[PDB]
């Protein structure tokens, strides 16, 4: 299901080999300005030198701003993470603000993390050659080594570990026949089950049985997992194993969101520089592209404006819609875009002009192709003309509905007189206010 | 490195042949069923030409089937010219009736294989004859015969131009050998000079 | 340039000689001999039920209608026995330079 | 201790240089068929070698294999003169 | 796929006559289940236990002289003997596909004929050459096969599976001359003996010194071709055990350098030939300064082989080259492959393939006929060739357009 | 110029004696 969402045509900043601007921009038109400042500061991000940078999209309405907003994030794709958030979600009644604002740029931070294991595998033959007792000492009967005939289906091997394994050789149900996964340097035995080929359609078991193994006895298995800071410092959180934890009533309620710093900071990126510079793991700063930031609370820029001062911070994205007003949670203080002034000068301003009518008729365009339906010369020239007299994102969602009464009509195209009948079947809020 | 071409066999490789193994398992796949009787049957082949008949393995499912290689007897074509159509179209004064009978004959026993006509050719009853000339001869008879009954242009000059030239180049001498490939080397160093001379205007 | 000369036709097409280059049978490699049939070709194969690759091989068919699977030996035997890891997906650009993964599946 | 290792292994060794695989797997190898793809994703079949096929036609004209040990083939274009 | 088109096996027992040893065996095998001595104990014995135990005159005779069957008597009762005894097949229940040599005579063609069609009765017959199954038996429809038999060396070519009869070149040189030079050098050395047939037992000798033994006194054996026969086999032994052929143009400045292998002859006499056991196998590639014959005119191994390319056309050479057969006994001594490699290639004119098959690791180049004869047997379009009773008995009895 | 020119000349002088050529000069085989 493709479920064509608002705004997808965008694809990338879709700038040029020396950084200009360009019209077909990767599905994004116009914007030249905005979109330099946005490859800048996406070229910042890959360079991964600096943090606790911020940005501000400060534009009218409708100038696109989350619109390039996913294009940046898509341009850094799905490598570095990328955590989008809006105002409201900062409102939380389980956690303070200023929690959820670290959370949210734990999370905006990207940690790959490497795990090589050499683990054999295979049909196992058990044998103990007899050796004589230890000579150190008298005679009698010991086993100075135990051989474990794994079979693999590329062939067999048989590996004379340790003797002092058969401890856990007899722990687990290890009987000839069936498939160990044994590692290097642990050694322990985690027997997976007998092979299928013994499984006989007769005997009713699940769960018992499995496939041998295909490649070689010796399987170096590298896998590489992804997770955000936030995620190791959820996991680190909770508690696992016994501690009658089984309980429900006193513990089903799981959501103990809150957090300290200290284990937050301090032990978390201890060990993550351990894992960094061991080569463990890599570190990968994404971004936080918070939109509607004009919404935050006062007490959250103040928070704010501290966390983008620390080190650690990833690069953050505000995207403010509205202008001169008042910030909340405070009495009468009016400030630029509804942010304190304060904040406004650690956030580099990119700002967004309104579309050229030719733009609001390129857009229009680009929306009608992607979403699949064709549009005449004369319905295109009239929804770029209902675009510039109203909103242009009214235009937009006239062509899904436009295209649905044309094929009910029993045209394919949308006509003049589709687009037409819709304006007056739909109209936007300009029209509306006239009560 | 690359993949490889032999025809027979190489020297340490080895085939794999079909699985035999496990009758435990396989004990009541094959149980369940029993063999088709093999009989030594008598068979007759349609292109023996003659009434002898020989005996082969087969089933006893399929007494008929009378022979399946009998379908690769298939004879070249050659014309077959009687004693006025040579005297009116075929005669020749080197040439004789005997001659062109014994040619074809030969031709219709090896499958048009001039070499193997020439080398089992009679030179006693008939003068020595040349591999070109008896095909000369044999693509005339064959273009006539075709042209009369109602195919390309043959030229034993081009025969006569072929293999004495590749006779003398294989009877090369070492030291003219090594002559013309000294010529030749050079002619590709002069060959590279005229790229080099292009290549620099 | 002298009597041997390409000056005479007729109605009819020639066979071109090629030059540089003595070709042999259609069971030689086109690389060495020439016209070289892919019917007397060895290549890369991996069995069914094992999981190793036997090295080059070519499919047969034997007396008595049963197949058979011949099989060469280059590049001492022990670098294809490895090159599963590249086919189930220095010695390990080897068996991507040796070969171009043309290996048979199933 | 390390003689027995070096006897064990050298045993081991001689094992391996009698016959590595012998058997075929007929169960479905002996039909099955082959297929790979090369670097570019091209498909292509196993040629297997069977016995010459009865020829239905006229078909399959001679070809004259030792022949093309010195020549390849014969183009369209000639030198056009007498 | 069923495979019907696979191939067929109809009895076709082989029979590969040869001068030295004659084969057998039925059709579909890949060795031959009979092989034994060739000359026949003619006072008839024929067998490897027959023809060495001493009767009264027991007198040896090949039936083939050159190659050729000239002894038909002595021809047939070989054939009856093969047959009661390794084969215990009634004559009449199953084909013969006997092979020839490329010389063989119209005449004597068909009186072979006529003696399979008629004292035997056999169900069908065909006569292929000898060349034509050694090139079968490689898989190869154009080559040079390189024949050393114990009595001729030919290297007879074959264009598309023909024998080109023109092309052949039967070179004197072969088994026969080693084993007189072998044993004029013994004579030269010390005294030729007789095998155990008369040795009662040995003694241990110290290498070099005159052995001791005690002689037999069974029967005098006055006619002295067996003795002759009695000698050559050892002379032979001697020859396939460490006579060795030379890996150059054989100067007196390495052999002499070269080590030293022994041997034991039936009496026990100890004695070494690392200087000259190389020097007996030079006239096959070099017969110019042979001492038996000082003054002939003879071409070695690679000159017959040159020769014969060189007397066929051209268009076929490039197949010849490029395909020769190695075949015969003489060929398994040591390091003749390889000199004979050595030799054509500097022989050869360059930028022609030359290419020899590698068949020299096993003996199987001498059963190489018989390998290739039941290789034709076996095939299926082949057993329309095959001359049935019906067409001897029609009157035509016309081997030569049919073969 | 100064031994190139003799080269090329003492070269095509020498190349083809009477037609015989290894490197090209060959007559076309003819069809069958
Ligand atoms: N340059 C452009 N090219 C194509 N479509 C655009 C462009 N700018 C804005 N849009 C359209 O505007 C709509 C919403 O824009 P948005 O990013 O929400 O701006 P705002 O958040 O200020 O309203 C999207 O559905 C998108 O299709
Ligand atoms: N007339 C013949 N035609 C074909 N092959 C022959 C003929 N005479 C002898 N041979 C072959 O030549 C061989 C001679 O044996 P010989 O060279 O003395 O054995 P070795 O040298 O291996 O000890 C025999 O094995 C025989 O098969």
């Amino acid at each position: 299901t493709q479920r064509i969402a608002s705004h997808s045509h965008v694809k990338g900043l879709g700038l040029d080999e020396s950084g200009l601007a360009k019209q077909a921009a990767s599905g994004l038109v116009g914007q030249e300005n905005a979109r330099e400042a946005c490859g800048v500061i996406v070229e910042l991000i890959k360079s991964k030198k600096m943090a606790g940078r911020a940005v501000l999209l400060a534009g009218p309405p409708g100038t696109g701003k989350t619109a390039l907003a996913l294009a940046i994030a898509q341009e850094l794709g799905s490598k570095v993470p990328f955590c989008p958030m809006v105002g409201s979600e900062v409102y939380s009644t389980e956690i303070k603000k200023t929690e959820v604002l670290m959370e949210n740029f734990r999370r905006a931070i990207g940690l790959r993390i490497k795990e090589t294991k050499e683990v054999y595998e295979g049909e196992v033959t058990e044998l103990t050659p007899c050796e004589t007792e230890n000579p150190m000492g008298g005679y009698g009967k010991t086993i100075s080594h135990v051989i474990i005939g794994l079979k693999t289906a590329k062939g067999t091997k048989q590996l004379k570990l340790d003797p002092s394994i058969f401890e856990s050789l007899q722990k687990e149900r290890v009987e000839a026949g069936d498939v160990i996964y044994i590692e290097a340097n642990s050694g322990a035995v985690k027997r997976q089950g007998r092979c299928d080929t013994y499984a006989t359609e007769f005997d009713l078991e699940a769960e018992e049985y499995v496939p041998l193994p295909k490649g070689d006895v010796h399987k170096k298995k590298e896998i590489i997992q992804d997770v955000t800071l936030h995620d190791l410092d959820v996991a680190n959180a909770r508690p696992q194993g016994g501690q009658d934890i089984l309980s429900m009533m006193g513990q089903l309620m799981k959501p103990k969101k809150t957090e300290i710093t200290d284990k937050l900071r301090g032990e978390i990126n201890k060990v993550v520089n351990k894992y960094i510079d061991q080569g463990i793991a890599e570190l990968v700063p994404g971004v936080l592209f918070v939109d509607e930031v004009h919404m935050l609370d006062i007490e959250c820029f103040t928070y704010l404006h501290r966390a983008l001062e620390s080190s650690i911070a990833p690069i953050v994205i505000f995207a403010s819609n509205r202008g001169n007003c008042v910030i909340r949670g405070t009495e009468d203080i009016t400030s630029p875009h509804g942010i304190p002034l304060d904040l406004l000068d650690r956030v580099m301003i990119i700002r967004t002009m309104l579309y050229t009518p030719q733009e609001m008729k390129q857009i229009i365009k680009i929306r009608a192709q992607t979403e699949g339906i064709n549009i005449s010369e004369e319905a295109l020239n009239h929804l770029g003309e209902i675009g510039t007299k109203t909103t242009l994102r009214y235009s937009v969602q006239l062509l899904t509905p436009a295209n649905l009464l044309a094929k009910i009509n029993g045209k394919d195209s949308i006509e003049k007189e589709h687009v037409e009948e819709i304006s007056e079947l739909f109209y936007d809020a300009k029209s509306s206010a006239k009560i | 490195y690359a993949l490889l071409y032999s025809d027979k066999k190489d020297a340490p490789p080895l085939l794999p042949s079909d699985t035999g193994q496990g009758y435990r398992t396989v004990k009541a796949k094959l149980g369940s069923k029993k063999v088709r009787p093999w009989k030594w049957m008598p068979f007759t082949n349609p292109a023996r030409k003659d009434g002898a008949m020989f005996f082969h393995w087969r089933r006893a499912a399929e007494e008929g089937k009378d022979y399946p290689f009998a379908r690769f007897n298939k004879t070249v074509q050659v014309p077959v010219y009687s004693e006025q159509e040579y005297q009116l179209y075929l005669h020749d004064d080197a040439w004789t009736k005997a001659e062109t009978d014994h040619l074809f004959d030969l031709s219709r026993r090896f499958d048009l294989r001039f070499v193997v006509i020439h080398d089992r050719y009679d030179h006693q009853q008939f003068k020595k004859r040349s591999v070109e000339d008896l095909k000369e001869r044999y693509y005339h008879i064959c273009a006539k015969l075709a042209n009369v009954r109602a195919r390309r242009k043959e030229q034993l000059e081009r025969l006569y131009n072929r293999t004495p030239e590749q006779v003398a180049e294989e009877e090369y001498l070492l030291q003219e050998l090594r002559k013309i490939e000294a010529r030749k080397k050079e002619r590709e160093k002069r060959s590279q000079d005229l790229q080099k001379l292009i290549t620099a205007a | 340039d002298g009597p041997f000369a390409f000056r005479r036709k007729a109605g009819c097409q020639y066979y071109a000689p090629h030059l540089d280059q003595t070709g042999n049978w259609p069971w030689t490699s086109p690389k060495d001999g020439g016209l070289g049939d892919v019917r007397y070709r060895y290549c890369l194969t991996t069995l069914t039920v094992p999981q190793r690759c036997i090295g080059f091989a070519r499919r047969r068919v034997g007396r008595g209608g049963r197949v058979l699977l011949d099989r060469a030996h280059s590049d001492y035997d022990s670098v294809f026995h490895h090159l599963d890891l590249e086919m189930l997906s220095s010695k390990d650009l080897s068996q991507i330079l040796v070969n171009i993964k043309s290996c048979r599946w199933r | 201790n390390l003689k027995t290792l070096q006897e064990r292994e050298a045993r081991l060794r001689l094992e391996q240089e009698e016959a590595e695989l012998l058997t075929y797997t007929r169960e479905d190898a002996y039909s099955m068929e082959y297929v790979y793809e090369d670097v570019d994703g091209q498909t292509e079949v196993m040629p297997l070698w069977t016995p010459p096929t009865p020829p239905q036609d006229d078909s399959d004209i001679y070809l004259d294999s030792v022949m093309c040990l010195m020549y390849e083939a014969t183009p369209i274009p000639e030198a056009k003169l007498p | 796929s069923g495979g019907v088109y696979g191939g067929d096996e109809v009895g076709a027992l082989v029979f590969d006559i040869g001068s030295y040893t004659v084969r057998a065996g039925y059709a579909g095998e890949d060795c031959p289940k009979v092989d034994f001595p060739t000359a026949i104990g003619m006072v008839y014995y024929i067998d490897t236990n027959a023809l060495r135990v001493p009767r009264e005159n027991m007198e040896a005779i090949s039936p083939l002289k050159n190659g050729m069957v000239e002894d038909w008597d002595s021809f047939q009762a070989i054939l009856d003997h093969t047959y009661k005894m390794h084969v215990k097949s009634e004559a009449s229940l199953h084909p013969v596909l006997m092979s020839e040599a490329p010389w063989n005579t119209r005449a004597k063609r068909e009186k072979l004929t006529e003696l399979m069609f008629e004292h035997y009765n056999i169900p069908a017959f065909f006569l292929c050459k000898t060349a034509v199954l050694t090139a079968f038996a490689n898989g190869r429809s154009t080559g040079l096969i390189l024949d050393s038999g114990a009595t001729h060396t030919t290297a007879i070519p074959v264009h598309d599976g023909y024998v080109l009869q023109q092309g052949i070149v039967k070179s004197p040189l072969a088994g026969d001359f080693i084993t007189m030079q072998c044993r004029e050098l013994f004579q030269e050395m010390n005294i030729e003996l007789v095998p155990p047939y008369m040795i009662a037992s040995k003694e241990a000798v110290r290498e070099g010194s005159p052995a001791n033994w005690k002689r037999k006194e069974k029967l005098p054996q006055v006619t002295r071709s067996w003795h002759n026969y009695m000698c050559n086999c050892v002379i032979q032994d001697f020859q396939a055990s460490v006579l060795q052929v030379s890996d150059s143009t054989y100067d007196e400045q390495v052999a002499a350098q070269m080590p030293t292998v022994h041997y034991e002859f039936p009496n026990g006499y100890n004695c070494d030939f690392g200087a000259e056991r190389l020097k007996i196998p030079e006239g096959l590639f070099d017969p110019s300064n042979v001492k038996g014959l000082s003054g002939n005119t003879m071409l070695g191994v690679s000159h017959v082989v040159t020769t014969s390319v060189g007397m066929c056309d051209i268009d076929i050479r490039p197949g010849l080259y490029g395909s020769v057969i190695v075949a015969g006994g003489n060929t398994l001594i040591q390091s003749f492959t390889d000199r004979l490699n050595r030799e054509l290639s500097q022989k050869t004119p360059p930028s022609m393939r030359l290419k020899l098959i590698a068949n020299n690791t096993t003996v199987e180049r001498r059963f190489s006929s018989w390998i290739g004869g039941s290789i034709l047997a076996s095939l299926g379009t082949f057993q329309q060739m095959w001359i049935s009773k019906q067409e001897y008995e029609e009157g035509g009895k016309q081997c030569v357009e049919r073969k | 110029q100064i031994t190139l020119e003799n080269q090329v000349h003492q070269r095509i002088a020498e190349l083809r004696k009477a037609g015989l050529w290894s490197q090209r000069r060959l007559p076309k085989l003819q069809e069958a």
